[PDB]
RNA sequence: ACAAUCUUCUCACAUGAGGUGUUGAACGAAAAUUUAAAUUUAGUUUGAAAUCGAUUGGUGAAAACGGUUUUACCACUUUGU
């Protein structure tokens, strides 16, 4: 009836959504599954949000779970209650991430076809970024 | 029921594996094709759950599908590059005369119609490979172990075979994950070795 | 010369070591010489580095930019008791403080704290030519990212000379680490270089850049600035030829 | 099945080129850059620590019927020889 949200922390390296899904799936289903991942890099922040579809399915799966000796760490799964969990906690939930090579892409928009405008709408008044760095001496 | 460690060895053989893919295909774009031999022979040894699907579709196109198959080959680059690319699960070496024969004699099975179907009489040979002046088992072994003309059909009509371990020891039959001690890689002609264990 | 056809240096530094001097403004115990360094700015018309390749460039320079005195931890392929006796044998335990095996390093050091309390015993950490690749694990960014990266000493043939003569030329070069960038920053120094010395370690340097971080050298190159760890980007020198080069190469 | 392939050196002629591999979070200075967000980046703190804060450009590989859903490092050599 009521959906139970629950966190998982401490996550081994390699217990990802996949395996997250898969495992906690066994229990019950599993509505919305999202891992916390870095912006820039897209790693892994260790800690996870899983929606189940009663309370009592993620009270169960939280006393199962809580501080297990898993590749070296205590899996710390603990149920949030409802009133702050917040609606777009699972914003993103389901769906793969998107590794952007932001060093690629700088990298192309370093070095990719030009024309003679845009040249010169670059070098712009470069004197000018010599003359600021001459009055702050 | 499946434990979590489970999804997380997984894991981290197939981030293992990818990292592997990389290195071997990326800036190592280098195969030392086993020499003084124009056949290999090549088994499956080991497989895992949730396979990268470069991997998955380089074991069908060599025919090695399932576990414990076994398929003769030509030695050559295209065969080694995809030997290269799956390396960890399969052993092959140089089989020699005593082992092709025995392998063809005993667990050689042709593709008849489509079926498996034991390559026990020359009729079904001349009459499958008649046309390529094939019409005895000892013509099988002729093509397959010189590389002649017609080896591309020959080893087409040849199923692959089924190289199970054999648990015979009172030790073998208890112990747990036991698959002969089959190493991985190339072992040259140690796998005549192997051979004669399973025939 | 090689920047422009001229070398605007000598008086550039000179007055970037009169600014340092000059902006000046409990007790403490633990006290170092420790001065703030001399960051040398590169700006380059493209990205020299496709990669982070983390294997530092041994730029040698004249005037070391590692102080004497730091601690020296030696990494080297097992076994252990050999270089260990090597480094007592060619007298560098006042250097080379503790020589550590890579499967030892791999076993001992497995938590990151351990690994960021060997980290911070030692000031800089050689490791053997043939176990660098090794160490991007086993180290991970606790090392390679908070400024603690391995240097490359070759000590394949294992002789107390050559060890001695690699660990004279490791604490005499300064290192950079190539990265996917156009702008990248070289320490040439501290304060307590004079004026001509690091003029003598940022012509080195750019000597140095030019042949092997910027395939096309000067050419490649931008802009140059001076600077340490808060004053401003000094110009050095700047591209005389940048506004066809620029043209010519995004085309 | 909490086991697995993160390299214990290469090639060329003492010399050059190569090795593609990094936990997350928090604090923080001032610099070059590129086309407001993005790349390098001093210096620090930390039990493999965690309680919303996800950024969103490009490449195609299979099912499916030219759309559609599925990849949980597919990254510009860009997802199945």
């Amino acid at each position: 009836k009521k959906k139970g949200v629950l966190y998982v922390g401490r996550l081994p390296h390699g217990f990802y959504e996949k395996q997250m899904r898969m495992y906690f799936s066994q229990f019950g289903p599993v509505l919305r599954l999202r891992m916390s991942r870095n912006r820039k890099t897209g790693s892994s922040k260790h800690y996870a949000f899983i929606e189940f579809e009663s309370l009592d399915v993620a009270n169960v799966v939280a006393e199962t779970m809580h501080n297990y000796l898993l590749y070296g760490k205590l899996l710390q799964c603990k149920v949030i209650p409802e009133d702050q969990v917040h609606e777009n906690m699972f914003k993103g939930a389901d769906v793969p991430f998107k590794r952007i090579p932001h060093a690629t892409i700088a990298r192309l928009q370093h070095e990719k076809p030009l024309s003679k405008e845009k040249a010169d709408k670059l070098i712009t008044r470069h004197n000018r970024k010599l003359k600021l760095k001459k009055r702050k001496l | 029921f499946k434990r979590a460690e489970t999804f997380i060895n997984n894991y981290r053989q197939r981030e293992r594996e990818r990292i592997r893919l990389n290195r071997s295909a990326k800036n190592k774009g280098d195969i030392f094709v086993p020499d003084e031999t124009k056949l290999l022979f090549v088994i499956r040894i080991a497989g895992v759950k949730n396979m990268p699907p470069k991997i998955r579709k380089v074991l069908r196109l060599l025919r090695l599908s399932r576990i414990n198959n076994a398929v003769f080959v030509r030695n050559n680059k295209a065969v080694a590059q995809m030997l290269r690319i799956v390396e960890p699960y399969v052993m092959y070496g140089i089989p020699n005369l005593h082992s092709v024969r025995e392998l063809i004699y005993k667990r050689g099975f042709g593709k008849i119609n489509g079926q498996r179907i034991a390559l026990s009489d020359n009729a079904l040979i001349e009459e499958a490979l008649g046309k390529y002046d094939v019409i005895s088992i000892e013509d099988i072994i002729h093509e397959i172990y010189n590389v002649g003309s017609h080896f591309k059909e020959v080893t087409k009509f040849l199923w692959p075979f089924t190289l199970t371990p054999v648990k015979h020891s009172l030790m073998e039959k208890k112990v747990k994950h036991f698959n002969e001690g089959r190493k991985a890689g190339y072992c040259g002609e140690e796998i005549n070795e192997l051979i004669k264990k399973q025939v | 010369e090689l920047l422009g056809s001229d070398a605007p240096l000598e008086k550039v530094c000179s007055a970037l070591l009169e600014y340092e001097s000059k902006r000046k403004s409990n007790l403490l115990e633990d006290e170092q010489d420790d001065i703030e360094p001399v960051w040398l700015q590169l700006a380059t018309l493209k990205f020299i580095g496709n990669n982070r390749k983390l294997i530092p460039y041994k730029i040698a320079i004249k005037n070391p930019v590692i102080p004497s005195s730091s601690e020296a931890c030696l990494i080297v392929k097992d076994p252990q008791r050999v270089y260990k006796d090597l480094v007592n044998e060619a007298g560098l335990s006042k250097v080379v403080t503790r020589v550590i095996g890579l499967s030892k390093l791999k076993a001992k050091w497995n938590s990151y704290e351990q690994k960021r309390q060997l980290r911070d015993q030692f000031d800089i950490f050689l490791a053997d030519d043939r176990v660098i690749p090794m160490l991007p694990r086993i180290l991970g960014k606790t090392f390679y990212q908070k400024s603690k990266v391995p240097v490359p000493v070759k000590i394949s043939k294992g002789t107390a000379e050559q060890l001695k003569r690699e660990v004279v030329s490791a604490y005499g070069a300064t290192y950079f680490n190539s990265a996917p960038c156009s702008s990248f920053m070289i320490k040439c120094g501290h304060v307590s270089n004079t004026s001509t010395e690091l003029a003598e370690n940022v012509e080195s340097i750019l000597q140095f850049v030019s042949k092997h971080i910027v395939p096309d050298g000067a050419k490649g190159i931008a802009s140059i600035h001076l600077k340490t760890s808060q004053s401003i980007a000094i110009p050095l020198w700047n591209n005389p030829n940048l506004k066809e080069l620029i043209a010519s190469s995004r085309k």
